[PDB]
């Protein structure tokens, strides 16, 4: 009856070491509407995050965009966290350029 | 024309239990947001300069009041009615409402409902059709709200007369950023094996307005039909991203192009190069 979110985390241009870029989180696929998404920068949660309100698809199941400003390095790394009903515990999906 | 060519209303009512009810609302123009929605005090958020259409302030002060007396009176009622539709709490339920610009001119209006996220109701020719998937609970639902001929007047009015007007007028409004063109970029990567001896490559289009797109794996002017598109996923600032993939065996990956068409190009078609022992 409940459906848990999949998540999808891309940026909005190639990663370029240095160079400014977008990182974005589309949550989708889930039932019911309550949830929980953080963008992580070495595992903490950035404040200065953006996000859409919330829509469904056909099949009635929701979505949303978060998304941040970043500029990707060697060592630094990004994620999407996750809380839902349907899960126990934040589900975390790293960037994988 | 390019661009939306429907407007729609959501609601998602989230009743907690028999003394909780919160409701999400918000404006859509096809998958970009135009009106946001203030759930406790019932209140229209206006995302664009252009959201109001052709609309007067008066009568957009009279829909948004519309809305409000709806949504809190929504919850009201179905707190009532609950014990007798045997609800069992937490539930959720969700609507869409709006109409569609048609090729030829013809303007289509719908209304859809669900229940725990399963099809509900849906309105035909003004009348409440129940679903299936709804049962003897649509059933009831439909019997019920059919009593009020005020609704009834209100939801028609509202799809058919008030709608189309408002959707002609917001897509003219809002032309300066609905038929914009924005021009995608696009790049190569190499996914994980799809298999033994296999490879999997990457075409990345993004940052593209308006929505429609075509992107081809290819080996000159020979489309690859083993091209697998994935969904296509939105950016910030109206744009969106898209992965065409392809499954190749080692060794036969060279001769291989992407290829980009988009209104933006202006028949200059995006063609990038897949080369071989990484030299991309
Ligand atoms: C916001 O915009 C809407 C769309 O406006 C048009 O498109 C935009 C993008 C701009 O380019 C505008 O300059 C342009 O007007 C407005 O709605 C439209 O308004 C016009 C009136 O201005 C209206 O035209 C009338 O249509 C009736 C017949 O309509 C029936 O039949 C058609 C099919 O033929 C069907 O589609 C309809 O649903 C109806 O069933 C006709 O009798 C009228 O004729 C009379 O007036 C004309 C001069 O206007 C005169 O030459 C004739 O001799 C005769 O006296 C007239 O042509 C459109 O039908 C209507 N479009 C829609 C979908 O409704 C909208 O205007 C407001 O609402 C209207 C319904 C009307 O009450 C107006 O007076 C209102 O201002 C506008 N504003 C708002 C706030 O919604
Ligand atoms: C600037 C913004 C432009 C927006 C342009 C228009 C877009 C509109 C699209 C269609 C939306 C239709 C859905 C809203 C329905 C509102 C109904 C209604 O009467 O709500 C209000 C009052 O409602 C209540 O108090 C009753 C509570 C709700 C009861 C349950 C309703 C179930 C949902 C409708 C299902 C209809 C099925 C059959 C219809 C033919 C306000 O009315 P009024 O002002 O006359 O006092
Ligand atoms: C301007 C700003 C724009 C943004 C506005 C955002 C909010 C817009 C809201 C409108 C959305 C309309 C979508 C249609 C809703 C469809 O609802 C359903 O299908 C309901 C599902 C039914 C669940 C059954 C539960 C049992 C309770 C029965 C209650 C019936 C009470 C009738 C009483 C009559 C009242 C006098
Ligand atoms: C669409 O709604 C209107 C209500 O105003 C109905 O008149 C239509 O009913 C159909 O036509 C009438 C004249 C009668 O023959 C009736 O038996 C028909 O159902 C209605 N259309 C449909 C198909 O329900
Ligand atoms: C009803 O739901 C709210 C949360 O939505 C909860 O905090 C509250 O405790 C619940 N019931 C009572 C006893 O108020
Ligand atoms: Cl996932
Ligand atoms: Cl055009
Ligand atoms: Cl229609
Ligand atoms: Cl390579
Ligand atoms: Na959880």
């Amino acid at each position: 009856i409940q459906r848990t979110p999949k998540i999808q985390v891309y940026s909005r241009h190639p990663a370029e070491n240095g160079k400014s870029n977008f990182l974005n989180c589309y949550v989708s696929g889930f039932h019911p509407s309550d949830i929980e998404v953080d963008l992580l920068k070495n595992g903490e949660r950035i404040e200065k995050v953006e996000h859409s309100d919330l829509s469904f698809s056909k099949d009635w199941s929701f979505y949303l965009l978060y998304y941040t400003e970043f500029t990707p390095t060697e060592k630094d790394e990004y994620a999407c966290r996750v809380n839902h009903v349907t899960l126990s515990q934040p589900k975390i999906v790293k960037w994988d350029r | 024309f390019q661009g939306p060519t429907s407007f729609h209303v959501i609601q998602t009512s989230s009743f907690t239990n028999s003394t909780w009810a919160q409701t999400q609302g918000s404006g859509w123009l096809d998958d970009l947001q135009i009106h946001g929605w203030d759930s406790d005090s019932g209140t229209a958020i206006f995302l664009k300069p252009w959201s109001k259409g052709n609309f007067s302030d008066k009568e957009v002060a009279e829909l948004e009041e519309i809305f409000r007396v709806y949504i809190f009176g929504f919850a009201r009622e179905v707190q009532d009615f609950a014990g007798d539709f045997q609800m069992k709490y937490p539930f959720e339920i969700q609507g869409i409402a709006g109409c569609e610009l048609h090729s030829g001119g013809a303007i289509v209006s719908f209304l859809r409902g669900a229940l725990g996220g399963l099809d509900f109701l849906s309105v035909k020719n003004a009348s409440c059709v129940p679903s299936p998937e709804g049962g003897s609970r649509a059933q009831k639902f439909c019997a019920l709200i059919i009593q009020y001929q005020g609704i009834m007047e209100t939801v028609r009015i509202l799809l058919y007369e008030t709608c189309p007007r408002y959707l002609l007028g917001v897509l003219n409004a809002g032309k300066a950023d609905l038929q914009r063109q924005v021009k995608p970029e696009a790049w190569l990567s190499s996914g994980p094996s799809p298999g033994p001896g296999r490879l999997q490559l990457v075409c990345h289009v993004s940052g593209f307005y308006p929505k429609p797109v075509w992107v081809m794996w290819m080996r000159g002017e020979q489309e690859q039909q083993g091209t697998q598109l994935g969904d296509i996923l939105p950016n910030a600032n109206w744009t969106w991203y898209l992965r065409a993939t392809l499954d190749v065996a080692d060794g036969e990956a060279a001769g291989l192009s992407c290829r980009v068409k988009h209104s933006s190009l202006e028949g200059q078609d995006i063609i990038l190069y897949w080369r071989g022992s990484g030299l991309n």
